[PDB]
């Protein structure tokens, strides 16, 4: 029903 | 006390230059108090207990989303007042009030009463 959460990721100012 | 806004999202832990989601999903909600002063607060859905409450001034803050890692809804807070941001997770099936939440935070935290 409700939705799964998100996974790890990298995350850059571009 | 009256919530101006109010969603099930989680928080997640930027780190470098690595975000990682917390399980712990809570819920992001906004409250006016009697001072004028806009509380930005996260309840954690594990035991419903408010485990964060900061107030936001004015443009204090802004609340985007982070098109970046495509999978679900993601969203960051920045502190214009400062260099320090959140990340968040949205847990609404739909993306139907996503939106209006996303925009209720704003103007809420840009725009409050």
């Amino acid at each position: 029903q409700e939705p799964e959460p998100p996974e790890p990721f990298e995350y850059i100012d571009d | 006390n009256k919530y101006l806004v109010e969603f099930r999202a989680g928080k997640m832990s930027l780190k470098g230059t690595t975000v990682t989601p917390d399980k712990r999903k809570g819920l992001v909600y906004i409250q006016q108090t009697d001072d004028s002063l806009i509380h930005f607060c996260w309840k954690d859905r594990t035991s419903g207990n408010v485990e964060d409450d900061l107030i936001i001034f004015p443009d204090d803050c802004e609340f985007k989303r982070v098109p970046q890692c495509p999978s679900g809804r993601v969203y960051v807070l920045k502190f214009k007042a400062g260099s320090k941001r959140l990340f968040f997770w949205m847990q609404e099936p739909k993306t139907d009030q996503d939106e209006e939440h996303c925009r209720k935070v704003n103007e809420y935290l840009n725009n409050p009463p």
